[PDB]
């Protein structure tokens, strides 16, 4: 055909902001728009520093 | 991202999913006890100069 | 003694280009055709040049 097309993926970390600060003690973060659904029961997650 | 955990036909790109065709053309045709053409088959043929 | 844990995907990106047409054309006539040159034939000079 005259129009040709391809298709690529990149992979890429699981990062997550959290917007709203929280204190030592608490349960729920809140993180930036759908940012959530990559994460599942059972991830592994820790704080990152400069 | 899709969590629904089951991919479905729906959750697929925009023209990542081509659907079934039949890749042919079903013709129709006029239909009748003489041939198409009814006269010509019906005629004799004879040359000119 | 765990059970399995959710699911989860993604979908990659699109793109696309077109194809061009390209035309390029050489004349002569039969009279310098027929002629003899010492750089050497006519036409196939002007079918490398073009």
């Amino acid at each position: 055909d005259p129009e040709f097309s391809w298709w690529e993926e990149k992979l890429t970390h699981n990062r997550l902001e959290v917007k709203t600060e929280a204190a030592a003690g608490v349960t729920t973060l809140a993180v930036d728009t759908d940012q959530a659904w990559a994460c599942v029961k059972g991830d592994i997650l820790m704080v990152e520093s400069v | 991202a899709t969590i629904a955990g089951l991919r479905g036909t729906g959750d697929w790109g925009n023209q990542e999913r081509p659907t079934d065709f039949r890749e042919t053309i079903l013709w129709m045709e006029p239909n009748g006890q003489a041939p198409l053409q009814a006269l010509m088959s019906k005629m004799s043929s004879q040359p000119t100069t | 003694g765990s059970l399995a844990p959710k699911s989860a995907t993604r979908n990659p990106v699109k793109l696309n280009n077109f194809c061009q047409i390209f035309k390029k054309s050489y004349e002569i006539t039969k009279t310098a055709d027929a002629t003899k040159a010492r750089t050497g034939s006519a036409l196939a000079n002007d079918k490398k040049r073009r």
